[PDB]
């Protein structure tokens, strides 16, 4: 829109989805871990010693703290899911965590309501 | 039931001192304690802080070799040995009392050679592991290096072993 192809205008995205509406929330939720892995490359191989799961879910709120301070999410929460690691799944190999974070609403449709009254009216004018 | 110590044998590395080893003692298995004096209550009480340096020494009175030759050997706790003792008992049946301690032997003391006395070497290897046997049955298993200070089997440094994360 806008003289001469001024801008962009659209935030929306072809989703089904209404939590996927907004491309802020997908580029954010890709973005978000692709710097997550490029930083926990470390974790994906090495022996599974007593601290691992602690040194990765530190890792985690390292890089995901990092995120908060200079805008990105805004707050958010990592641990180890504990009903899925087991014994099992660690002879495997495996092991899991959870992330859930809140991601920034781009503001959007700002409602100016606005009533020409005849309020300040004798404020000025008349007499003053 | 009367048991008390009537023959004893001494190893160093499997060569059997069956001959000279007049003494043998093994490490005074010792706590830290630290008399805790505290708030709300008079007179200390005491706690486990770990164990104390653990040092054994035996005392061959021979010109021996196989124990002179482990001496400051730069691999600390390459000496080994056992030292087995047989506890006769009133009824007959003997207790083997055996205690194993790989640990380095730090020093050597031939005291006075007097021309007319038992010349009598002394040892005193500064114990890293050791794991005391009775009838067959581990009693004790103090590893350092480890931290693996087990009563008979049960280790109870299994759980300061987790809050350290080893």
């Amino acid at each position: 829109i806008r003289d001469d192809g001024y801008r962009l205008w659209g935030n929306r995205t072809l989703s089904s989805d209404s939590k996927w509406a907004f491309v802020t929330r997908v580029r954010t939720m890709d973005l978000v871990m692709d710097a997550i892995l490029a930083g926990h490359k470390w974790a994906v191989d090495r022996g599974i010693t007593k601290t691992y799961v602690k040194d990765v879910t530190e890792g985690l709120r390292a890089f995901m703290r990092d995120l908060k301070n200079q805008g990105a999410v805004i707050n958010f929460e990592v641990y180890a899911d504990p009903d899925l690691n087991s014994a099992s799944q660690l002879a495997q190999g495996k092991v899991y965590w959870n992330i859930r974070f809140t991601d920034v609403p781009p503001a959007e449709n700002p409602n100016f309501r606005v009533e020409v009254t005849d309020q300040w009216l004798t404020e000025v004018l008349d007499v003053a | 039931i009367p048991q008390t110590l009537t023959n004893t044998n001494l190893f160093i590395d499997g060569v059997s001192f069956a001959g000279d080893v007049p003494s043998l003692t093994l490490p005074k298995l010792a706590v830290k304690t630290e008399q805790y004096r505290a708030g709300g209550m008079d007179a200390p009480v005491s706690i486990d802080m770990g164990l104390e340096a653990m040092e054994a020494k035996f005392s061959t009175n021979g010109a021996r070799r196989e124990a002179l030759n482990f001496f400051g050997l730069a691999d600390q706790s390459a000496f080994n040995g056992v030292f087995r003792g047989s506890f006769k008992g009133q009824k007959g049946a003997s207790v083997p009392v055996v205690a194993t301690l790989r640990g380095l032997l730090k020093e050597v003391d031939p005291g006075d050679w007097k021309a007319g006395e038992k010349a009598e070497f002394k040892y005193a290897v500064a114990v890293s592991y050791y794991k005391l046997e009775v009838d067959g049955r581990e009693v004790y298993e103090i590893d350092p290096v480890n931290g693996v200070r087990a009563i008979n089997g049960v280790d109870q440094l299994a759980g300061m072993r987790n809050d350290l994360g080893l």
